């Protein structure tokens, strides 16, 4: 079984 | 105020070979905006706000986009260079997309109908817009981007002062909802030019040199246009550029210190030899068959050692003319058959070369060594699909018995390839287009057993050398043995019948030549005797 | 200001065996930047903006790129080491690409046609520029990067002050749209050298030693050039390095505390014995040949027990002469047949050894135990592909019936 | 709508009685299938020597009827397909045909659809 490929990511910003 | 700059001329934009496409675009897009308004209001139609361009690399799409942008009298166009909208945060890509249409909406709301035009250019549009629901990862942003674009182009609010231009290399990957009328109507294909287009393009890129007297008088443009086949605009420009540098290099010395003459630089001129040299060592097209193929397939040329050689060519010419002229039979086929080592591939290549058709291709097994069965079928289907696109085409299939793996033991062979070939030999191309197929083999009875010899229209036989006179004529035409030795050779062969193939004689002669000068004819005769005969 | 450095000199570069390739590169790339500007203006041509170099390992691509970088009087070149621009956040891998062209665009906008030159180098370009899938459902893992690069090299906005250089070992995987005459126009192959190039390389790498009288008088470089057949540029340097190390090792003693005798270290010299030892044990080429295989296949030598042994060898000599001195027949083949245990695989090995061709390879079933037919076909194709990069090649196919998996029952074999 | 021009590329000419006889038989079969309730399914086979024009006559017979749904299944589209893809395609075509109240389907070049070769012989079961 071929291991799952790499993935991107999504980011969320927070305000102080 | 008109929508075209007063100082605009079609010959100023430097595009050649696309008169029809430009005419169609102008008719479909800008016809409404130039015609007097009152009739348009009476007629009550809406303008068009979408253009798509597709085609193979290096044909002139970006040039068209830039020139169209320069033609119109309006605001400076907005250009997007590929996927420049994507952002790492959430909801920023959609904001970036929405920021493009702000000014258009503001002007529409303020000035209503009496408003200017806004142009937006998307380069590599297939990067951001793809069919929804196909990406396994990171699809959260792509689908949202597509939906935002669709809603903005055509939504509840209506705009009537925007024009969108897109360029792509893969038209079939774009979402269908974006291609319906009302969003992107005018779809255009830009393809390779014909001879007239090549001549126009070549004339465009040599105007300055002629104007300034830097071009020699022995250069003929028409010869170049005729010679340069399958080229595209970029390749023609590259050829001219290489020719220009080959001339500049004759006045520089890069031995130890780079030095220029500057006293012979004046009187610099470009000659025909520069063009010829640049065409054989610098630039090579990336389409179709070229000289490097005929060189390999026809290695030792063709020599008229007898009558049948002319007979075969005169029989092939009749079929070439028939396929060119007739209209009731758009598809024709022929089979060349003969004993081994007779020279069938060379004759087929010669006939195809003299056909002079725009499209020529050769399908041989030596380019598919080690392939499976499906790979072979797929590689054949691709070659046959590209001839349907052209107008009149010719194709060659050599060594059929090797294309399908036949071995006398068993027997054993590939059924899939046989069925694919039997299907393709009776498939006709689209209306108005014509195709010729030539095939070569060395085992007629086997093909007859499989019921393939009745899918061909006619057959041509390629015989062997049969008499000593023909052998002596071939020897004379090759000029390998002198008259004194040829007399001795004739003393032996004239009273006998011979049975030899042309491709074997050239090997026998080479084998004989290695011996010492005294034992050459003797060795040649011994080998010939050993060969025997079996008519 | 001239584009070329005032003090540049060809002999200073230190590259040997590539005089034609460099001439072609110079002519096609820098010819239009040395000529007077007014005449070039009159002709109305644009400059070339691309170079690609491909070939087998160790033949001097990264050296040529670095020297080209150092020979121009311009800014400091930008370098990208393989996939150094990949990132995990969405939309960053493409910002990295767009960040390489900022200075060029700014200078083009400001200074117009009086700008300098900006160079960019892509090492292992095939890692980030593979062909786009172009079929729905197998979209490439990175296609946005390819699209961004294509849009930036040649787009709606025109640049005339850039130059890009790429390097690869697998030129057949690059995207086609990247290699058209408008983007990467000049493509060159760097291959193995010939005898003259080997002499030039050896002189380049021995000049400094010869300067300080550190090289013995019994060393002849022409003989070394003759002996070293089918050696790449790196292997000659490795040979010289090994010889120097062997020479140095004689004045050190390491089986207890490490001491160096600095009284005979001032009479240090390199002899040909070191070179001979190095050629036998340390450096083993890849496209050449070595004597171990012959010892493996001719185990017990060849004895002349009769007349046929001479006839078989004389026929092979004749065939070798024909194949080397012929033009109409560039390919010739022969078959050796006989009863079992007659010793036919040693005679073939002996003929191949006596041919004296630069490239000699033996294909045997001993290295294909348990393989399926596909693997065997792939191995044969690899050997024959390697054989087409030499001016004279000889190949031997051994035990054909064990290669086809023939068995009398049935019969059964691999088609 | 099928591209009947491709299959009928040179029209039809009445060079003899058999043409009219075949067309009349086809019309009779169409009428029977249209106006029957005991036999909802009907089948017929056209056979003859090679180069007789069977495909054109079958296409004409199909066209002359005015059924809402008409389709033609040919091996021209199934090039390089496996023995499963063909089954799936035929199943899809018949499933689509089932929806309409009246359906007519044409299967041409049966022997090419089974991959028949007289050596051994061979075919797909
Ligand atoms: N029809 C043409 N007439 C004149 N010049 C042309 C033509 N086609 C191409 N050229 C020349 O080739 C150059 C490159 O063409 P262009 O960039 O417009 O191609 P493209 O189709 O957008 O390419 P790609 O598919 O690689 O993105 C143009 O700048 C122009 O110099
Ligand atoms: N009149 C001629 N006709 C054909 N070939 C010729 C003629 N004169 C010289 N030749 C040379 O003879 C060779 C023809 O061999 P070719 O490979 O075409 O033969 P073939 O019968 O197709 O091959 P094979 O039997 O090995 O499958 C080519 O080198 C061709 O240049
Ligand atoms: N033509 C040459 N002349 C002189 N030295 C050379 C030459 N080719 C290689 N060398 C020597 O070998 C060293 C290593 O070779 P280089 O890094 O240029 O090879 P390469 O082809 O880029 O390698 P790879 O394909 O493995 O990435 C050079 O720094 C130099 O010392
Ligand atoms: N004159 C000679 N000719 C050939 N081989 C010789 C001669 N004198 C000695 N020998 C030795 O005889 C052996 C020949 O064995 P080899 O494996 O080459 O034979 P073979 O017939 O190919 O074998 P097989 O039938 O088992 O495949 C080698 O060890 C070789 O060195
Ligand atoms: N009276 C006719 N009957 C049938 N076909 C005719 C007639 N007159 C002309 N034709 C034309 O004859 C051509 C031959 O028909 P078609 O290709 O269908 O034959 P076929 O018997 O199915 O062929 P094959 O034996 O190759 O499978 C068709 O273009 C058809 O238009």
């Amino acid at each position: 079984m071929a291991e799952d490929a790499d993935m991107r990511n999504e980011l969320e910003e927070m305000q102080r | 105020q008109s929508i075209i700059n007063p100082d605009w001329n079609f010959e100023k934009m430097g595009i050649g070979g696309l008169d029809k496409e430009f005419s169609d675009i102008f008719r479909r897009a800008f016809a409404s905006r130039v015609f007097p308004p009152e009739i348009v209001e009476q007629m009550g139609c809406k303008h068009v706000k979408g253009i798509l361009l597709y085609g193979p690399p290096g044909c002139g799409k970006t040039l068209l986009a830039r020139q169209i942008g320069k033609m119109l009298n309006a605001r400076e166009p907005k250009v997007v260079n590929g996927p420049e909208i994507l952002n790492k945060y959430v909801g920023e890509s959609e904001a970036n997309i929405r920021k493009l249409f702000a000014d258009a909406e503001e002007e529409q709301r303020r000035l209503g109908a009496n408003s200017g035009l806004h142009i937006i250019i998307f380069d590599e549009i297939d990067a951001i817009c793809k069919q929804r629901g196909s990406m396994a990862g990171s699809t959260g942003v792509h689908d949202t981007v597509v939906n935002q674009l669709l809603s903005k182009i055509d939504g509840v609010e209506q705009l009537n002062n925007i024009l969108v231009i897109g360029m792509t290399n893969r038209p079939d990957l774009i979402d269908e909802a974006l291609l319906r009328p009302g969003r992107l109507e005018v779809k255009m294909e830009i393809g390779l030019p014909d001879e007239k287009g090549r001549l126009q393009i070549l004339h465009i890129h040599t105007a300055r040199m002629r104007g300034h007297q830097l071009l020699s008088a022995d250069v003929d443009i028409k010869e170049l246009a005729v010679e340069t086949k399958n080229f595209s605009g970029a390749e023609l420009e590259g050829l001219v550029r290489a020719a220009q540098s080959t001339a500049m290099n004759r006045h520089i010395k890069a031995s130890t210190k780079v030095e220029v003459d500057m006293e012979k630089a004046e009187s610099l001129q470009v000659t025909r030899g520069d063009f010829l040299a640049s065409l054989e060592n610098d630039i090579k097209p990336a389409f179709g068959t070229n000289q490097e193929d005929y060189a390999s397939y026809i290695m030792n040329g063709i020599i008229k050692w007898g009558d049948p050689v002319t007979r075969v060519l005169d029989d092939g010419e009749l079929l070439v003319q028939q396929t060119k002229n007739s209209d009731r039979t758009p598809l024709v086929s022929v089979l060349l058959e003969g004993p081994p080592h007779s020279g069938k591939t060379a004759l087929a290549a010669k006939i195809a070369e003299e056909s002079n058709f725009p499209f020529i291709k050769i399908c041989s097994p030596d380019k598919m060594i080690g392939f499976s069965e499906t790979a072979k079928c797929q590689a054949m289907k691709k070659i046959f699909d590209d001839a349907y696109k052209s107008q009149l085409s010719c194709v060659v299939v050599d060594d059929i018995e090797r294309l399908l793996d036949y071995v006398p033991i068993g027997p054993r062979f590939s059924n899939l390839v046989l069925q694919a070939l039997l299907v393709l030999l009776k498939k006709a191309p689209p209306q108005g287009r014509k195709l010729l197929i030539i095939g070569t083999t060395s085992r007629k009875d086997v093909l007859q057993e499989m019921e393939m010899l009745n899918a061909f229209s006619t057959t041509i036989h390629v015989p062997n050398i049969a008499t000593g006179e023909q052998l002596l004529e071939a020897l004379e035409l090759l000029g390998n043995f002198k008259d004194k030795e040829r007399t001795t050779i004739a003393q032996q062969v004239k009273g006998k019948k011979v049975w030899i193939g042309i491709k074997k004689l050239l090997m026998l002669i080479e084998m004989s030549l290695q011996m010492d000068p005294e034992y050459r004819v003797r060795k040649f005769l011994a080998l010939l005797r050993e060969e025997g005969a079996s008519p």
